[PDB]
């Protein structure tokens, strides 16, 4: 992802290149956008 | 935004480039891509400003030597109003479903 | 389309009402992650030190502006100090300020620039660009940082946000001045 | 009662619709005849709305007051261009008429499409209802909508001159503003669109 | 060699055809793009022949003499009306050019359709054959016919200004009348018809 | 072969009429793409700026000449600025002219030359080498560009067209001068 | 294609090296050349 693109790869291990994410126990705006009304209120003619 | 007993009727048109005397009347403006609507139970009306151009993309900025709008204009007219005491119409703008930007630039400074 | 705008439910329309189509769109350029994934110049070091604070980014630059368009964010970081200097060193979020880095991570220069990669080091799940903490508005905590660098000489510092995540959008205002004119206008690139 | 009528790149949304009145036919089916030798063609680009102010409905106008608009009218758009390029033309009309008054006003206008209207006596006004029509009654609606087909002894007309249809708006009950919050007048506007336009017999425009 | 080309209500019959030259493409297929938002429309009524006199091929004109006609040209018919009603337009061209000389005359004209013709040097004239073309050679034919597609960096043009195509007729060999019965000059006429015309962006005509 | 030349239909003949063969031909060297895929020197920068306009190519050079042999074209681009200078920067087609690149793509020099790759950035499907727009002939739009570069010092600029496509051929004239002589003649490379 | 030939490959991804082409919904001159008459008009003898 992002603005990095080497068809080949990455030389150093993941635990060194980046921080490791953790979880306990999702794009609000995409969903919000998706939900917009795009129809027609009332009746259409011709 | 007007009170219940104040009624009006509006219209908005997209005027293409090179149009000459930009229409000042609903009557003349009716010759363009347009939409007319009146007040009632629903307060809000949404209009779609289209994309026409010779090219597939247009510029977000205006070159210094540019006398007229290369992309034309949008005119909002009031055909009629019951009461001359104003009724305010809040205008707002959002991206259409097929809108798109390309070529990020940091236009930075003065 | 008429609608009950008061409720604030989104409305997005085509040109179909007027007989139109919809063009194929490719929004790769408005992708947040892609956008922030570039080096931005934040300035020069001070006494050969510089706290890594993303809020140092120039607020009118593409990155400075976009970062500020979100209330919260998270990212890893890359740094590049350009200038004639021998070595850039670093300490994580929460470490005491030192007189000399000695023994903490140190990286030597190579052809006038030193570039290296770092991990998010804050103790919070995410950071904020604004924080209404005891500043009663009437009509930034110590912890919000990515560490500190120490250099051998003065240099220009560049930051690059990696794996960026943004939450809760905020306004982005135009920064050009209309003056009195109606349209804005500038000289765009043209064949001479 | 929200209804959006659209023709071409033009739309019209009303929130006080009272329905559409179809006059003399449910559709304007075009049956080509021998008068055009099969050379007639449809020009869809012309089938869009154009607007006009007809008059101001005021407190002094009394029963019988009549305003008319003969169709075809002068057009400064595509429809009008057809008239310069072709000798013969035919089409129907989709008519919307409005009188924007408050619900605290009173009175009533009769809106009708009358064919071949050369003259009208005052007694004949009591029977204008035999023609396709609708009513503008403030308490109820601010919009009228009548749709009529092409009509005539001939399959086509030789460019204007002959006005097969004339829109007529007449005061039945006088406008009132006795409740303080109403308006003192109501502007009357027309929103029309030609339908099924077929033209024939091309000639040079200009010189 | 009798060939009748017809467009709309206009026909053209030649008895000295030498074939049609298709330039850069066998057809002008119209692929709608995002620049029109799908609102463009075809106006077939415009696709018909119009005529123009280009010049008189005479005995004094020497090799290199050139006459051009930039397209679109001024039009006093339907095509021209499109320009007043719409902001954007696109179309191809069906071109017929003639030089009526007797078979007892001599010489030769080169007829070509050149794109984006801003300027032409005299040396470049020796290579005009790289452009779609045909020849007018009295002993053989009095008609040329070239058909070309719409061309341009943009899917549409904003009404004229930009002349994507320019018809060019140039003398290769000078006209002769050395056999007593020939004519002293040959008038050169053009018979053109716009093809696949699609327009978009309507604005008011008149005022 | 006799033919009705007036109709302009192509005619290409062998030597077979006279008893001949046909040799095997390998036209790799007249391939348009191959031909234009090389670096051509267009000149030096000005105030340490240069608009990337392919029409800047020297018109008598192999590339300048061939590019002009087509009415329309399309290609991606590679740039190389040679000279003693520190860094070349760039902005895409349609961006306003700036005082400093700062933050837009920047590339540092390496052993006296800076070479980098770019994408076609115009808003048109293709570009033109000529454009009869309001210039009535009697017997180039702003948009036609590949962006602009900004440098730290004066340098020689080289352009390389990648993935080239050409449409609608135009004339290619000889540029040597015969003087009064019938044949042309020059000194060709020979063993000394 | 062109004047580039590395038996091996390209290191950076395509989306970075070049611009991506798009389509809506072809060598005229090759065809034109191909179509040229290369025969003999009239009858041949001996």
């Amino acid at each position: 992802s992002g603005n990095t693109g080497s068809i080949i790869n990455n030389y150093y291990m993941q635990q060194y290149q980046n921080s490791m994410d953790t979880q306990l126990g999702n794009d609000w705006f995409s969903k919000l956008a998706q939900s917009a009304f795009s129809g027609l209120v009332g009746a259409l003619l011709a | 935004t007007g009170p219940t007993n104040n009624k009006a009727k509006y219209m908005v048109a997209y005027i293409p480039p090179g149009t000459h005397p930009l229409p000042e009347t609903p009557e003349m403006a009716s010759h363009c891509y347009h939409a007319e609507w009146d007040t009632g139970l629903n307060s809000t009306f949404t209009f779609t400003v289209p994309y026409f151009s010779a090219a597939d993309y247009a510029y977000t900025y205006a070159d210094e030597p540019e006398q007229a709008s290369v992309q034309g204009w949008v005119g909002v007219y009031q055909i009629t109003d019951t009461h001359e005491k104003d009724g305010a119409v809040i205008v707002t703008v959002s991206a259409g479903p097929d809108f798109e930007f390309r070529m990020p630039i940091s236009p930075s400074r003065q | 389309t008429t609608s009950a705008g008061e409720g604030a439910d989104p409305v997005t329309t085509d040109a179909s009402a007027h007989g139109g189509d919809t063009r194929t769109t490719r929004r790769a350029h408005t992708d947040v992650t892609f956008l922030l994934d570039r080096f931005t110049l934040v300035g020069k070091t001070n006494d050969n030190k510089l706290v890594l604070d993303l809020l140092s980014t120039k607020e009118k630059s593409l990155v400075g502006a976009l970062l500020r368009a979100a209330t919260y964010y998270f990212s890893d970081l890359e740094v590049a100090c350009v200038g004639t200097n021998a070595w850039v060193g670093w300490t994580p979020n929460g470490s005491p300020v030192l007189t000399e880095v000695g023994d903490n991570p140190v990286v030597f220069s190579r052809r006038g620039t030193t570039r290296f990669a770092l991990p998010y080091t804050a103790p919070h799940r995410v950071l904020a660009t604004v924080y209404n903490g005891d500043c009663k508005y009437k009509p930034i905590p110590t912890t919000f940082n990515y560490g500190m660098i120490y250099t051998q000489a003065e240099v220009d510092v560049y930051l690059r946000m990696k794996r960026a995540e943004l939450y809760c959008p905020r306004p982005v205002l135009t920064h050009y001045d209309h003056n009195g004119r109606d349209r804005y206008k500038t000289t765009l690139v043209k064949p001479a | 009662r929200i209804v959006t009528t659209s023709h071409g790149t033009t739309t019209s949304t009303t929130q006080s619709s009272v329905g559409v009145t179809y006059g003399y036919a449910l559709t304007d089916k075009f049956l080509p005849g021998p008068n055009t030798n099969g050379l007639e063609t449809r020009v869809e680009q012309a089938e869009r709305f154009f607007k006009h102010k007809l008059f101001d409905w005021t407190l002094d106008q009394q029963f019988g007051t009549t305003y008319v608009l003969e169709l075809p009218t002068d057009h400064k758009g595509i429809y009008g261009q057809l008239v310069d390029s072709h000798a013969y033309i035919r089409n129907g009309w989709d008519v919307q008429v409005s009188a924007t008054a408050t619900q605290f006003n009173g009175g009533c206008l009769l809106v009708a499409m009358v064919p071949e209207l050369c003259k009208l006596d005052d007694r004949e006004k009591y029977q204008l209802t035999l023609f396709p029509h609708q009513f503008l009654n403030p308490r109820t609606n601010t919009t009228a909508h009548i749709q009529v087909p092409y009509l005539g002894v001939d399959r086509h007309d030789q460019g204007t001159r002959h006005k097969a249809w004339t829109l007529v708006v007449m005061v039945l009950a006088p406008y009132t503003n006795d409740q303080t919050i109403g308006s003192t007048k109501a502007e009357v506007y027309v929103n029309i669109a030609p339908t099924n336009v077929y033209v024939a017999g091309e000639k040079p425009v200009k010189q």
